[PDB]
């Protein structure tokens, strides 16, 4: 017994799902993705995320053949018992009319099959708007997108492959597919406080995805959960090319130390604290004793 | 004493995009984009597009390098076959050989056969372009010997495998210590600067909005599962030492740190720090 929830990733052909799968779950890197094949019907991806979760992936080619039998032959077996379906849209794209009665026809075969099903818009490839029009131009889509999206609601996000903005999506979506995803923010408020930390993020091992996280005094850069899961991750794939994979990290200046380790056997930690009386070793004694505590959750 | 390097090409050569990949008064290299100014500088780095056809630039290139060697001869020209990232391998090397060899041959019939052009095969995409740079501000090092033997004494005396001196910003070599350069060591080297210097900018930059990521106590200690230990210490605030090292060695990590304190100074004093 563990969760099985089926994804549904669906857009018209080339907007860039499956480069997107091939990098939170594969272990790609952008350029990579340049050498994908187009997905013919559906990819099926079977990802074990946390070992009480199962993602069941269903990444639908978008070439307008497929995407007909998918309202018709295939509509029961596309659009039933789903509880996600990620949208993603071509910001570079000439046929927005054309690429809105796709998404309406998702959305109506998802409101008969699959009412209570969480919609999420990516409005993808802002690497390629000039960096003063991207809020602008998100801001008018998302906008018609709420609109357009009748009686449900759609959660919208700007993505590229080429910075942490994937990361902020997926991890959103990823967070409210975790089962008791408040405990685990409580079991971690516990441990941050105990052991005195400015900040404790929680991440998946594979994915380097944020699901949990503890603060006290607001920080500047709200977008840092995602910086770090880009930064992070990116630098696990250069260990595994280069020579072996990434096992800790011990970062310091004057200012602040961060620890990164291992923790259950299905996560990444990262401890920051700001220097006080704390030694190195009581940080170190009490990240291992709050293992086997984690751990007897999975 | 810095090392001034000049960069030059037709537009869409790559420059500002190199000039951005590299450096984005900070990095111990003193680095521009383009008779005076040829006067004072080590290294001229003439950039080619290689997805483009070449023979127009290959002419602009003999022009500014016979223009140059004639106010100061002993400037260094470096040449950047760039955008290699487009082509199968078959077309890297026959641009290269074809570069090469008009590029050389060019230089016989203005009777300027003394003046020596080096060749790289660099991208933005790429670690080429950082190969590549720390490969030409190191010929720009006068006691470059005296760096290379005092990584010697300190990797030989604390059980290191390899030491590199970089400059942060850039994350260009200044020196190593003497054994050969796996450029996979380096890349991963490079790599983990910018863990250490993104991490470092998000945390600990002070209470207020800022103050600065890289400072004295600037450190970072990286374990790999084959029991890799990557070990990064500020020498100064240009230069980190990074150390590669094994598990077993970094068990006499006092040893280490004591050593460290020896070669830091050291290196102050080289450059009257
Ligand atoms: N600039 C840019 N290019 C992207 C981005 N995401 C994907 N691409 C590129 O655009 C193309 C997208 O290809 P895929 O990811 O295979 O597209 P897809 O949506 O799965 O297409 P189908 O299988 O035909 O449905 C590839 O060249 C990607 O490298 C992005 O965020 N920015
Ligand atoms: N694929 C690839 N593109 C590059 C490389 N260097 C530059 N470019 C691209 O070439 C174009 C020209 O680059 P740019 O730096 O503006 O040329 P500049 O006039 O020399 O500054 C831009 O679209 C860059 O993205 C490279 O190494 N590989
Ligand atoms: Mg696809």
């Amino acid at each position: 017994t563990a969760m099985k929830k089926k994804v549904l990733l669906m857009g018209k052909s080339g907007s860039g799902k499956t480069s997107m799968r091939s990098i939170i779950f594969a272990n790609y890197i952008a350029r990579d993705t340049r050498r994908l094949g187009a997905t013919i019907d559906v990819e099926h991806s079977h990802v074990r995320f946390l070992g009480n979760l199962v993602l069941n992936l269903w990444d639908c080619g978008g070439l307008d053949t497929f995407m007909e039998n998918y309202f018709t032959s295939q509509r029961d077996n596309i659009f039933r018992n789903v509880e996600v379906l990620i949208y993603v849209f071509d910001v570079e794209s000439r046929e927005l009319e054309k690429d809105m009665h796709y998404y309406q026809s998702c959305l109506e075969a998802i409101l008969q099959n699959s009412p209570d099903a969480k919609i999420f818009c990516l409005v993808h490839k802002m690497d390629l708007v000039q960096e003063d029009q991207r809020d602008l131009i998100f801001k008018e889509r998302e906008e018609d997108l709420r609109r357009l999206s009748r009686p449900l609601e759609c959660a919208c996000f700007r993505t590229s492959i080429w910075d942490e903005t994937l990361y902020k999506a997926w991890s959103s979506i990823v967070y409210q597919l975790i089962p008791n995803v408040q405990q685990l923010e409580m079991n971690l408020r516990n441990f941050a406080q105990i052991i005195e930390a400015d900040e404790v993020l929680l991440f998946e091992r594979a994915t380097f995805l944020v699901i949990s996280h503890y603060q006290c005094k607001e920080q500047r850069d709200v977008h840092r959960f995602e910086k770090i899961s880009n930064i992070i991750k990116q630098f696990k794939l250069s260990c595994s090319k280069l020579a072996a994979s990434f096992q800790s990290m011990e970062v310091r200046n004057s200012n602040f130390a961060a620890f990164i380790d291992i923790f259950t056997s299905n996560t990444y930690v990262m401890v920051v604290m700001s220097d006080p009386s704390i030694p190195s070793a009581a940080t170190l004694i009490n990240i291992r004793n709050a293992r086997k505590h984690f751990e007897k959750l999975e | 004493s810095k090392p001034r390097i000049l960069l030059m090409g037709l537009r869409r050569s790559g420059k500002s995009s190199i000039q951005k990949v590299v450096f984005h008064n900070s990095s111990f290299v003193n680095f521009q984009i383009w008779e005076m100014i040829f006067r004072g500088t080590g290294a001229l780095i003439y950039v080619i597009d290689a997805q483009d056809d070449y023979m127009e630039a290959l002419t602009r290139l003999h022009i500014t390098v016979s223009k140059a060697y004639k106010v100061n001869p002993d400037m260094n020209f470096e040449v950047f076959i760039h955008k290699v990232d487009g082509l199968s391998d078959d077309h890297k090397i026959e641009t290269q050989r074809d570069i090469h060899q008009r590029a050389n041959d060019d230089l016989a019939d203005a009777g300027l056969e003394k003046l020596h052009l080096s060749f790289y095969l660099t991208s933005i995409y790429d670690h080429s372009i950082f190969e590549a740079f720390s490969k030409v501000v190191q010929k720009l090092i006068p006691q470059l010997p005296t760096l290379e033997n005092l990584l010697n004494i300190f990797i030989s005396n604390s059980g290191i495998e390899k030491a590199f001196l970089f400059d942060v910003v850039s994350k260009i070599y200044i020196a190593t210590d003497s054994s050969p350069v796996d450029m996979q060591s380096y890349e991963l080297c490079c790599d983990m600067i910018d863990v250490v210097i993104d991490v470092s900018c998000i945390y600990g930059l002070k209470e207020d909005g800022s103050g600065s990521a890289y400072d004295k106590e600037s450190m970072a200690i990286i374990k790999l599962n084959n029991t890799t230990v990557l070990y990064l210490k500020e020498v100064t605030k240009f230069l980190a030492l990074v150390c590669i090292l094994r598990e077993e060695s970094f068990e006499r990590k006092g040893l280490i740190d004591y050593n460290f304190h020896c070669f830091r100074k050291a290196i102050h004093e080289v450059f009257e720090v």
